[PDB]
RNA sequence: GCCCCUAACCCGGCCAUAGGCGCCGGUGCUACACCCGGUCUCAUCAGAACCCGGAAGUUAAGGCCGGCGCCGCGCUCGGGAGUACUGGGCUCCGCGAGGGCCCGGGAAACCGGCGUGCUGGGAGGGGGC
RNA sequence: GGGCAUGACAGAAAAGUUACCCUAGGAAUAACCGGCUCGUCGCGGGUGAGAGUCCCCAUCGACCCCGCGGUUUGGUACCCAGACGUCGUCUCUUCCCAUCCUGGCGGUGCAGCAGCCGCCAAGGGUGGGGCUGCCCGCCCAUUAAAGGGGAACGUGAGAUGGGU
RNA sequence: CCCCUGAAAAGAUAUCGGGGGUGCCCAAAGCUCGGCUCAGGCGGGUCAGAAAUCCGCCGUAGAGUGUAAGGGCAAAAGCCG
RNA sequence: UGAAUCCUGGCCACUGGCGGUACGUGAACCCCGGGUACAACCGGGCGAAGCGCCGCUGAAGGCCGGGGGCCCUCUUAAGGUAGCCAAAUGCCUUGCCGGGUAAGUUCCGGCGUGCAUGAAUGGAUCAACGAGGUCCCCACUGUCCCGGCCCGGG
RNA sequence: CAAUCUAAAAGGGCGUCCCCCGCCCAAGACAG
RNA sequence: GUGAAGCGGGGCGAAAGCCCCGUGGAGGCCCGAAGGGGUUCUGAUGUGCAAAUCGUUCCCAUGACCUGGGGCUAGGGGCAAAAGACCAAUCAAGCCCGGUGAUAGCUGGUUCCCCCCGAAGCGGGUCUCAGCCCGGCCUCCCCGGAGGCGGCCGGCGGGGUAGAGUACUGAUCGGGGCCCCGGUCAAACUCCGAACCUGCCAGCGCCGUAGAAGGGGGGAG
């Protein structure tokens, strides 16, 4: 009984959203309960959904003095039936850069949601038309791929924006040698807010002798105090079903690869893993031995 | 989604080359011909309904589906599936924008106000001129009333002014 | 030598009215070909091609000419249409996006009709100086 | 004449921090109020799938669409940097109506007791406490009811000074 | 710095406007001469196959031309020597 | 560091300090060669501290997370022990359950994968002391309900 | 009696003035 | 006021010891004047009595206590039970005089009359964005010497926008048998294609020997 269908794959999250949870509830319910697409719902007693947020959108809050409510900040969601094939949904997502979209039945009601970590487990089921890393994997070389590299050593602020803004999936944390330390996605800015510091617009300084009107941001996070240590790193012959097995499971969608001597040459994302199971080796690629 | 008034009038060119747009919405509007839609069965059917437009401006593709709805709805119901024709003859190929603050969007997305104001897509519209035909219903004479009270339901659902024109085929 | 007239051949201009498909005819002294050979110049896996030497055979094919049909194409032709659009003016309309009036310009698709290479130089042939 | 380089690419050799801060200025430029705008916010209307035993419209109102207000938030940067005292509360006055009660009327899926819904109507009323610096909100005992807004977010040359 | 669009049929033309690219690479991917014709399709042909080499027909470029985009190119600007 | 009392865990990777046989590197002087009728100049040799390298050091500045099967393993070393807690430290959060009030966003007592607690960076800890910050109870009252009259000076 | 300048939409109304079309009445139409 | 060590008596008791009363006079001990300090009312005052005071309520008050006179430490220096306090009403580095009329792309001011002409906020470069330079635009003078062009008509050219189209590249709804027919579209599509703008020549019109084109020089804003 291998999932085919989206039916088989529609996942509903522990906690419910509305527009006006706020940005730290938001935070407070992924820190807990990770998932990749939230629906938010018109109200406490509707069904009616208005939306969509990601993990990514708790990260916009600005202050915890200031007010920020999940409304404020809905995405468009991407939208599926529950008819579809599993292939077909992958396809979409891999085409938008979505790590999940909203399901609705045939007139349109809100069934759920499906996320990259289902179709992953899904696909864990099935045979990968490449088997080997090595067939599938994003180069360190490439011009704008969907994985960046960072030092330990830089601040957060430089590669803040990427992440929130999704043009990356995660970051390869490289140590002076260029070896691995480690990994940093959105996830390591849930969890811990040692990064965080509070900002705002100039205070309403009038009438008192006040010096400093404006928060400023003076000491910044370096990278490696907030990411994830310790990661399994792949190699190019590293079987591509125990990358899927971890991406699936713990819903990190990057992974480094290493050559021998432990330099990062590269890291295997979400999206290649995909193109493993769905078509096979990239253009001008082998499948080495596992 | 923003009240239809945002996005009513005509303000700038044809958005549609959908190859150079990153992230253009997919159309949600199932079919666009009802009824009996074979050309033999059609010659049965004497009469042509139009729901024609009033004014220039741009229906979005959910009004343009509620109006689909409600009209195809009525028809089944009171004239039956085999005595009539109905086709919405506008597609939405403009794709609407939207600046607003979001996450997962591009990096430029996470600027406020007026900086890098280019908006990513919202939705998608149909550009209409006066004159133009929204809806085509093809009916046989004995029920026009019905008719045109499924083409009056229609436009009641639609963010310009319409009228209804009743000629032979 | 010179001037005039004039098929197919040679060198051209414009580069489909010249192209494409199908059918029916015409042309052969000469010219163009198909054609006959490979000693020589030259040529290749291959005298098929290219190149050389020829003149038995043939208008079956090519070339050129005439006719018909369809497709394609062309037109300073009729309609489409003074329509669409537009330069200038307006205390003219409309809640508004926008429209209207006056002076001056003015399409396209499409439908119908007509057309289906024209022409410059030379050789050859004819007539005269 | 060729090369060795300035990528901030018509070419300095260059890290922070100030809430202990200082000077010159800027409404060329932010924060409060005001102006413009109204996406957001609040309020109204059209439509009628569907619910309502039957029955669209007693009560609702999916999918959509037309609006009003300036009451939340934002957008903008027009005025004010030789300066318009920055939250709330107290005190005191007035205005709006989109009416919570009181006056009038109608509908009801109005038997009565109650309840729900609409219309006219702003003369009067709309209070006392617990919690929090609050505003807002939740709660307690009452009550005819314990409405909401505007006035330089009314009012610090009137106070208070808990927060910022 | 470069291409297309914005750009309003001479020229010029901006925005933290839109879609992309550049800090190279190649002793050939540079020069020239000759020959040839590409993608794709069909018919036949021993392994042989959707796809290898061979014979034939069609094929306006649907290929190729290092590298973005736009432009150009068929007895060539492509392929082979 | 901060009386006393019970205690004070694991970590030397990093930033420092210190110790060290050999080896690499490491300035001037000096030595050798070339060059120059002499010099300038060019090459080599020798080579101190230091640095590299190897060790020690946390009551040095401090740090104390994952994955896997008590064991292995990854990342800049280890992997938060005894304790303590919605703390003057907990965003979510007026956390949940009790106390106290008619009603308690504060307070007290418990709970604890604790956004981001923890051991001389001191942990736990309140006897005595306090113009320290806070909650509750009795008494008390013009603080108030809700204002009135009087006295001295303006 | 334009604009700056203080306004108004979808929708409803034979409220009233008017224009056009279809059908019935050839005095056996509409209303009782 | 409390009452440490030490020292008496009495009581219970088997020993040790325990209990009561007294004596004694310790302590950065307690209450509280003087004296010292400076908490509250966020009281009065706030052009003050005062460039820091007054009332009230408070904290310490045998000690790391309060206080007179004399002495030492001096500015990148002192002194600090540490607040970057204090060092003569001056301190994240004193005061005096000197360098010194520091510099300021920034702000303020810049004084009589008439007459002639009369701008600009554009392009390029700049550690450039409140500055400046080279051009455009103004003015004045001189050289030069006959042509010039914000308009129109014509001849001969250029163009690819509006519209149109869906034929190349793409998008898109239906019907019929990969083709045919109908329909919806395109800033980064184009067979077609205006109005319109623009090049040369000729004419018209106007300007020009009271000086066209062109050139040089001074001053700008
Ligand atoms: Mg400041
Ligand atoms: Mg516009
Ligand atoms: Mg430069
Ligand atoms: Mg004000
Ligand atoms: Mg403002
Ligand atoms: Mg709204
Ligand atoms: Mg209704
Ligand atoms: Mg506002
Ligand atoms: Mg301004
Ligand atoms: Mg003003
Ligand atoms: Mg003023
Ligand atoms: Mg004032
Ligand atoms: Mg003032
Ligand atoms: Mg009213
Ligand atoms: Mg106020
Ligand atoms: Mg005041
Ligand atoms: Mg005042
Ligand atoms: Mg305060
Ligand atoms: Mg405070
Ligand atoms: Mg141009
Ligand atoms: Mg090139
Ligand atoms: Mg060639
Ligand atoms: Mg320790
Ligand atoms: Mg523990
Ligand atoms: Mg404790
Ligand atoms: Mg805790
Ligand atoms: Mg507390
Ligand atoms: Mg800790
Ligand atoms: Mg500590
Ligand atoms: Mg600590
Ligand atoms: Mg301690
Ligand atoms: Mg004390
Ligand atoms: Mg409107
Ligand atoms: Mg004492
Ligand atoms: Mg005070
Ligand atoms: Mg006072
Ligand atoms: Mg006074
Ligand atoms: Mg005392
Ligand atoms: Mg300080
Ligand atoms: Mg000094
Ligand atoms: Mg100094
Ligand atoms: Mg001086
Ligand atoms: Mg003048
Ligand atoms: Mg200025
Ligand atoms: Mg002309
Ligand atoms: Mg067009
Ligand atoms: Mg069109
Ligand atoms: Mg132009």
């Amino acid at each position: 009984r291998v999932p085919q269908f989206v039916r088989d794959v529609v996942e509903h999250p522990p906690f419910r959203v509305t527009v006006n949870t706020t940005l730290e509830t938001l935070a407070a319910y992924l820190r807990k309960f990770p998932v990749d697409v939230v629906p938010v719902f018109k109200s406490v007693f509707s069904d009616e959904v208005a939306g969509v947020v990601y993990p990514h959108t708790a990260l916009l809050l600005k202050s915890k003095k200031l007010d920020a409510k999940v409304g404020e900040f809905l995405n468009q969601p991407l939208v599926v039936k529950e008819s579809w094939r599993i292939e077909n949904v992958a396809e979409m997502l891999i085409s938008e850069s979505k790590w999940g979209a909203v399901v609705v039945d045939e007139e349109g009601k809100f069934v759920g949601v499906v996320s990259l970590r289902g179709l992953l487990s899904a696909l864990l089921l099935r045979e990968p038309k490449a088997k080997s890393v090595a067939a599938v994997y994003t180069s360190i070389d490439e011009k704008k791929p969907r994985v960046g590299f960072v030092k330990a050593i830089e601040k957060v602020s430089k590669i803040f924006h990427k992440l929130v803004g999704g043009e990356v999936d995660g970051y390869v944390v490289l140590n002076r040698e260029g070896g691995a330390a480690g990994i940093l996605t959105v996830w390591n800015f849930l969890k811990s807010r040692r990064w965080f510091r509070g900002s705002g617009e100039p205070r309403a300084i009038f009438g008192t002798r006040v010096t400093r009107g404006e928060s400023k941001p003076r000491g910044v996070a370096r990278v490696w105090r907030i990411m994830s240590r310790g990661v399994a790193v792949a190699n190019p012959d590293t079987p591509i079903t125990d990358v899927a097995r971890y991406m699936a499971t713990f819903g990190i969608y990057v992974v480094p690869v290493v050559d021998r001597n432990g330099k990062v040459i590269g890291a295997v994302t979400a999206w290649d893993v995909l193109h493993a199971y769905l078509y096979g080796p990239k253009e001008g690629r082998e499948d080495v031995e596992v | 989604a923003r009240p239809a008034r945002c996005y009513r009038r005509i303000k700038g060119p044809p958005y549609t080359r959908e190859e150079y747009i990153h992230g253009a919405p997919m159309i949600q509007i199932p079919k666009f011909d009802m009824g009996t839609t074979s050309a033999a069965a059609r010659a049965a059917f004497t009469m042509v309904a139009k729901l024609v437009a009033e004014e220039r401006g741009q229906i979005r593709m959910q009004a343009l589906e509620a109006a689909r709805q409600i009209s195809s709805k009525y028809l089944t119901k009171y004239v039956g599936d085999a005595n009539y024709y109905l086709r919405l003859n506008v597609v939405p190929h403009h794709v609407l924008r939207e600046n607003r603050m979001l996450a997962m969007a591009g990096a430029d997305r996470l600027q406020e106000g007026m900086r890098l104001a280019f908006g990513s897509p919202a939705g998608r519209a149909a550009r209409v001129e006066p004159g133009q035909v929204i809806f085509y219903v093809e009916f046989k004479p004995e029920h026009l009333a019905h008719v045109k009270e499924a083409l009056r339901r229609a436009a009641s659902k639609l963010p310009i002014p319409t009228r209804i024109v009743v000629e032979p085929k």
